[PDB]
């Protein structure tokens, strides 16, 4: 048995004078997850591009926690479809950072990708990357991922850059709000919403505010 | 160069004055077809050379401008880093190849509208509200000219100034021009009238555009 003693206001409410309904509850999913001890607790995905965008670098940074041990690996492979593009293997131990040495429980991997397919708000092209923690000979522990979409976003004199063109926002600030449920969310509204937001030409959300 | 006396009056009565090297090529094709050519770097150099040396003490004088309507020639650079070298103490400005080239200090287009783009090749004027935030650009705009006066005209002229008002870097410009370029010609009773292109059986010529 689970005991939740919610209240409606707090020092945090300070923090949450957004100009909207005022509720309370337990509003969003509540769910229980199992992970090994030994684990990935953390990963950072990063892409980084050539002049001409003709060339990428998947960089992902894993991190673990449970016993540091030689046999660990991880592999990030990552996927078009069913066809994988590229795949990178290491064991931990990241590079040297200060006069104490490096993060042991951390490992970086880097993959080429030639000719990445962009992903834009006018073609939302994505990759699949699959992140394995595994021992050297390959029995897996377990596996995290995430949709990967190859963009560089960058300010330079004065524009924001998409993929190296500038960018025209077409937005709308969108509260989470339903007349029934209030502020909890469901995947039918949360569609129903950017199908119609794409329907009238908005390739951009602002998630006020929160 | 205006005659002498010129600058000691607007000196002594507080006018401001651009200083203007003898130097327009406006009818070679294309502009800066002479003022890119390093066989005209002499005596295009002496047109600036000689003014600064001439003027360079006069207060009335608070900017160089390296002439008109000559394109944007090898040998303008070269005469903007020749005055910021000898004389600091006033900014160079010069209009040719767009306005806004790496020989003027100061924004400086003719005829450039307030709100209105004129997207011309190589050669665009931009409002001038816009023209002033284009990615990277920093100087201030003042119009070497603008409010083309020719006979019934000066319509818009309260929108320039609603927006020289606005924008801080928007300021001002001059006017063209101050005076008629008219000649005095008389009939067959002595009596006198105002005379323009073509009237003295010049040919070819432009007309009234000299008013
Ligand atoms: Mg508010
Ligand atoms: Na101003
Ligand atoms: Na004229």
């Amino acid at each position: 048995r689970l005991a939740v003693m919610v209240l409606r206001w707090s020092d945090g409410s300070y923090l949450e004078d957004q100009d909207m309904w005022r509720m309370s509850g337990i509003f969003r999913d509540v769910s229980l997850l199992h992970k090994p001890t030994t684990q990935i607790s953390d990963f950072h995905v990063a892409t980084r591009f050539n002049d001409d965008f003709s060339r990428a670098v998947l960089e992902a940074e894993v991190q673990m926690c449970g016993e540091l041990r030689d046999y660990l690996r991880v592999t990030v492979s990552l996927w078009q479809g069913e066809t994988q593009v590229a795949s990178g293997t290491a064991p931990f131990g990241g590079e040297i950072i200060d006069e104490r040495g490096g993060y042991a429980d951390r490992v970086t991997l880097r993959l080429n990708v030639e000719n990445p397919k962009l992903w834009s708000a006018e073609i939302p092209n994505l990759y699949r990357a699959v992140v394995e923690l595994h021992t050297a000979d390959g029995t897996l522990i377990e596996a995290e991922a995430c949709d990967v979409g190859f963009r560089e976003v960058r300010i330079e004199n004065g524009l924001l850059l998409l993929n190296g063109k500038p960018l025209l926002i077409r937005g709308v600030n969108r509260h989470e709000h339903h007349p029934l449920h209030g502020q909890v969310m469901d995947e039918q509204t949360m569609v129903q919403d950017i199908l119609l937001m794409k329907q009238n030409n908005f390739n951009a959300v602002r998630c006020s505010h929160y | 160069p205006n005659h002498p006396l010129w600058y000691t009056l607007c000196d002594r009565y507080g006018l401001y004055v651009v200083d203007e090297a003898n130097i327009e090529t406006h009818g070679m094709v294309p502009m800066n077809r002479l003022t890119d050519d390093p066989r005209w770097l002499p005596a295009m150099s002496e047109r600036v050379t000689r003014m600064v040396q001439r003027d360079r003490n006069h207060p009335s004088v608070i900017i160089w401008s390296l002439g008109n309507e000559s394109g944007h020639g090898a040998n303008h650079d070269a005469l903007y880093r020749w005055i910021k070298s000898v004389d600091p103490s006033r900014p160079v400005q010069y209009e040719g190849g767009g306005a806004d080239t790496t020989a003027t200090d100061i924004i400086c287009p003719m005829y450039a509208r307030v709100d209105e783009d004129q997207p011309f090749p190589a050669v665009p004027k931009w409002s001038i509200k816009k023209w002033l935030s284009l990615p990277g650009e920093t100087r201030p705009l003042i119009l070497c000219e603008y409010a083309h006066a020719m006979g019934n005209s000066l319509g818009g002229f309260a929108k320039y100034w609603q927006a020289f008002r606005q924008y801080p870097r928007l300021q001002g410009g001059f006017v063209w021009d101050w005076v008629d370029q008219s000649l005095i010609k008389y009939d067959e009773n002595g009596n006198p009238w105002s005379a323009y292109g073509g009237d003295f059986g010049d040919t070819p010529n432009d007309r009234q555009f000299c008013m």
